[PDB]
RNA sequence: GUCCUAAGGGGGGCUCAUGGAGAACAGAAAUCUCCAGUAGAACAAAAGGGUAAAAGUCCCCUUGAUUUUGAUUUUCAGUGUGAAUACAAACCAUGAAAGUGUGGCCUAUCGAUCCUUUAGUCCCUCGAAAUUUGAGGCUAGAGGUGCCAGAAAAGUUACCACAGGGAUGGCUUGUGGCGGCCAAGCGUUCAUAGCGACGUCGCUUUGAUCCUUCGAUGUCGGCUCUUCCUAUCAUACC
RNA sequence: AGACCCUGUUGAGCUUGACUCUAGUUUGACAUUGUGAAAAGA
RNA sequence: AUGGCCAGAAAGUGGUGUUGACGCAAUGUGAUUUCUGCCCAGUGCUCUGAAUGUCAAAGUGAAGAAAUUCAACCAAGCGCGGGUAAACGGCGGGAGUAACUAUGACUCUCUGUAGCCAAAUGGAUUA
RNA sequence: GACUAAUCGAACCAUCUAGUAGCUGGUUACCGCCGAAGUUUCCCUCAGGAUAGCAGUGUCGACCUUCAGUUUUAUGAGGUAA
């Protein structure tokens, strides 16, 4: 939120989330939500692709 | 705000940028750089050409005296005259305010 | 009530008549709304009843522009100019500068960084 | 405003974010003393360069009437008037009059004293120069009175009298002539007006030793009749307008000394005490 | 210059994104546009930041940002 | 209906309308000379004190027709190297200089075979007759989108259906681009300009670093099996 | 004579402050609606 | 129950209903365990709370010889002004004050190699 | 969006009905005399129009006047070679 204010300017903000294999991305954007948007598995190599959530009007997350 | 300004305002018609309304443009068929409207401008273009081709229709219709040669100084005074209207108005609404 | 008519929705919001109108607007639409949702049903030309194009789609409008540039005397002059108290204060300041770690940067200034930033070392030269 | 000529002249004249150094305007009206004619010369060569004199008789009396002020502001774009009169009741009169949109914002009335008043040319010492705006100097009690009062006024319209032209730099040699207003709450309490020239000299240290030398004029005023601004008028007076080059702070938002925009981020305490970790079969006895 | 990006899992696809297919300058502190609102797309592979400018007085190439 | 290297800016020089006296045509009124001429002329505004070695009028220079930068002001931006805007600085023009001065002004659009409105008393008709209101026709006028009315009939179909129409090439290969120089030669030799192979010169780690992989619109494969090309990896010879 | 693309004065299904309607709902008036009193007034 | 939800062209019409809130009807979610980021009040939900501000039909008053015209009056809904399912939605905090109520506005600064606490467990890594 | 007699994003049967299509397919003996054309001009375009021009049958008028995608003469443009 503090950043999306530093941003007020622009339409939204993108927060891509990067790391390790089986760090926890897609469960930090599950929990951030609030809901299973992004498919999470104990096992390396779950998230594939590049997904949006939109997780505030102006808030993006990228996995 | 003036008329033009509410209703761009309204409909929100950008404003031009300096590049895009300057009073330059560039003549394929002479291939030269010419201005639109001012002195020499595009607007009057023809009224000093040599020869000017003339409908036999439009110069039936052409009134005694007028000749080609002036129409294109006939609409701008048309479209300076409805603009110094529009402007008087404005300047009147702006008196009353 | 006034009704649920797009014109009793004009006059209730009082927007001032004669005013054109996008096609498709609404309640739920406005003119910046509905020029967005129909950048996503762009692309699309126009054909005939053979398949050739008449009217191309949007940003494919196949015909040659005259790219000339013209004269002018700004292509001549310096675009930025720099004082060298300006210099000497900008070489100042990076000497001060300090990281901080809850400060970001949202913009850069357009500086002649080669001639702010200190030179390397000596032996590395 | 057909030719550029004109148009250039209503640009100076419109209103401005930053305003112009206003004008004074020395006229007379149909009775003016010789002294008071030479206390108008002597504040027209204190104020030269931003002053406009008028030359004949103006049957003007300015606390019945003011609409003929009002238009000679309009025509000479005149934000201070000196009007000079002379009666029998007032003697020697100077009408210190200023402006609000081409309309009187206030009015002070100044009474001379005659039998002690020296003009410029009596001084035998080297004088100010033309267009050095002189510093200021306002001595006694007479100017701190809580309630706004005619000493207040008076003080107000002589600064914005000796005000000159703003400058955010001055030239040490541009230091050498002070003018001083001297009064004292209290029959009538006088306020005396005096400019003196500067000179230094070594002390043994490194802040000189200023000495004074009187350069004139000697002027002693009674004051007089008093028109105090209409309060609506006073506020749109008072207004202070802001320059575009004096940003407005925005909340975590600065600029570095390199003209980078910076944003701050706040993190907060960091509070794991209420966090539970994992109760793993490998964490029980 | 523009070529039809086509998007959707159907036999018709959508076709409103353009890709600049000459090398473009996109300046400092770029962030892209996200994909659902990014019309006009400018690969990172063709994005240039320094050129060989020529002095033709001093007759001098330097590689000038 | 014509004419203009446009306006503007800067600098320099001169003084105007008018009156008197004079000069072949020239005679109230042509042109020229002197004297007197606070502007009584011209240029702008609407002075109740605008301008006289000028703000008037002629010469010289610029005419580049709307410059650049800005973390600043206001507004806006699904095309956020920001745009318009205000301000500031730099630039620019002129001048010996002090300085002076510019780097725009505006505006929704549509009808004129249209809209609104007025008059006809001695205009005509209301069809059984007459009068008075009213309505229609016809004629003559006035104004011009402030007070001349009005200008708001959207999508989706991957649930589908119908009637039809369709499905560059004797190209390529092994050697970069831009800019300058040299250059045998081609030309030229009342102009000494212009092309130019072969080349060259500038931009694109002391055997390192490994803590900088830079975007699927374009789609390939696998099996089995036959043949062809050489631009030959191997075997053969030099 | 499948599928895919393109065209139509295209047809049909569905949605929504798209247009005109309408079932239903709500509000007002009139008739069904008669008989007396007690006051306030014109 | 002089009720709701329906069905019927209508009906002295039918169903729920041989029914009565531990019921009927309509929704969303979907065992158990876990579980309710913090705060409001813009859209919306509902308040017979004052108004006639919009205000049809019928009715009332005036002008004319009438056709006709003009005026008040004018229900519900809308509007205005209050509380919310605070659902949708918007909202980076915490302090002050000169505003004094909504909107404020103007400054300041903000970053245990296995524990503690909770009625064995601290779970969704659910058999 | 499944089922409702092999028929379902609206069953089957008969009628209005020979519904409509600008789209598709087809359109039946012989010989003779002529015989074509693609911005010329105006209109808001594509899902546009007329219109000029070129043609065939009949006639009529004194099928009277004659005219002509040609040259020459003279005068223009090209004064350009020489
Ligand atoms: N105990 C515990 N486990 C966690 C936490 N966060 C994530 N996990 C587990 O870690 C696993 C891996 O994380 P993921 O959800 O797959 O996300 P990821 O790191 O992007 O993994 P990939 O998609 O494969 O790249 C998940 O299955 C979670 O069960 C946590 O905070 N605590
Ligand atoms: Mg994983
Ligand atoms: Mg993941």
């Amino acid at each position: 939120r503090q950043f999306s204010v530093l941003h007020k300017d622009r339409k939204q903000i993108s927060v891509g989330l990067i790391g390790y294999p089986n760090v926890g991305k897609s469960s930090i954007i599950n929990a951030l939500r609030g809901k299973a948007v992004a498919k999470v598995a104990p096992i390396p190599g779950e998230t594939k692709v590049w997904q949006y959530v939109t997780l505030m009007k102006r808030i993006y997350l990228i996995d | 705000e003036t008329k033009w300004q509410a209703f761009a305002r309204r409909r929100g018609i950008k404003p031009k940028t300096r590049e895009q309304r300057r009073n330059l443009q560039y003549n394929p068929t002479t291939g030269q750089w010419e201005r639109k409207w001012g002195y020499k401008g595009a607007n009057k273009r023809g009224e000093t050409d040599p020869i000017i081709e003339v409908s036999a229709a439009k110069e039936a219709m052409r009134p005694e005296g007028t000749s080609v040669r002036g129409d294109k100084r006939r609409e701008i005074r048309a479209r300076v005259k409805k603009n110094q209207k529009q402007m008087l108005r404005n300047q009147r609404i702006a008196a009353e305010k | 009530g006034t009704g649920k008519k797009e014109k009793n929705r004009l006059l209730r919001e009082g927007r001032t008549p004669g005013d054109p109108h996008v096609k498709g607007e609404n309640f739920y639409r406005s003119a910046k709304k509905i020029k967005t949702l129909n950048i996503l049903k762009e692309g699309k030309p126009i054909r005939d009843s053979k398949g050739k194009i008449v009217k191309a789609a949007s940003f494919q409008s196949k015909e040659v522009p005259k790219a000339v540039i013209e004269p002018n005397r700004k292509w001549f002059t310096n675009t930025r100019v720099i004082s060298q108290d300006t210099l000497q204060s900008f070489r100042e300041a990076m000497a001060e500068k300090q990281k901080d770690p809850y400060t970001v940067l949202l913009k850069s200034n357009k500086l002649p960084m080669s001639l702010i930033r200190d030179g390397p070392k000596l032996e590395d030269g | 405003p057909r030719n550029a000529r004109s148009k250039r002249a209503l640009e100076k004249r419109a209103p401005k974010i930053v305003e112009n150094p206003k004008t004074c305007l020395f006229l007379r009206g149909t009775t003016c003393s010789q002294i008071t004619q030479d206390a108008m010369n002597d504040l027209y060569a204190m104020r030269q360069v931003h002053a406009k004199r008028f030359h004949k008789k103006n049957a003007i009396h300015p606390f019945e009437d003011a609409t003929s002020l009002c238009f000679f502001s309009e025509k000479n774009d005149c934000s201070l008037m000196v009007f000079g009169s002379s009666n029998k009741k007032r003697p020697h009169t100077l009408t210190f009059v200023r402006m609000f949109d081409y309309k009187v914002l206030d009015m002070l009335e100044f009474y001379l004293d005659p039998d002690t008043y020296r003009s410029i040319s009596q001084f035998k010492t080297s004088k100010i120069p033309i267009g050095m705006r002189p510093m200021m100097v306002f001595a006694g009690t007479a100017f701190e009175s809580p309630v706004p009062n005619a000493f207040t006024m008076a003080k107000s319209m002589l600064i914005d009298f000796f005000r000159g032209e703003p400058s955010d730099k001055i030239d040490v040699e541009g230091l050498r002539f002070v003018v001083v207003v001297t009064a004292d709450e209290p029959q009538k309490p006088i306020l005396r007006l005096r400019v003196y020239g500067i000179r230094t000299k070594r002390s043994g240290t490194r802040l000189p030793r200023v000495e004074v030398e009187e350069h004139g004029p000697r002027m002693d005023f009674r004051l007089g009749r008093m028109r105090e601004p209409d309060p609506a008028m006073l506020k749109e007076a008072m207004k202070k307008a802001k320059t575009p080059q004096e940003e407005r702070t925005k909340k975590n938002i600065s600029m570095d000394l390199l003209g980078d925009k910076i944003g701050r981020i706040h993190m907060g305490k960091t509070d794991l005490s209420k966090l539970q970790t994992r109760k793993m079969k490998g964490l029980k006895r | 210059m523009f070529k039809v990006v086509k998007t959707g899992k159907k036999t018709h696809k959508k076709g409103w994104k353009r890709i600049v297919t000459k090398p473009t300058f996109v300046g400092p502190d770029f962030t892209r546009r996200p994909v659902k609102y990014e019309r006009f797309i400018r690969p990172m592979g063709l994005r240039y930041k320094k050129a060989n400018v020529t002095h033709p007085t001093l007759n001098v190439t330097v590689q000038l940002p």
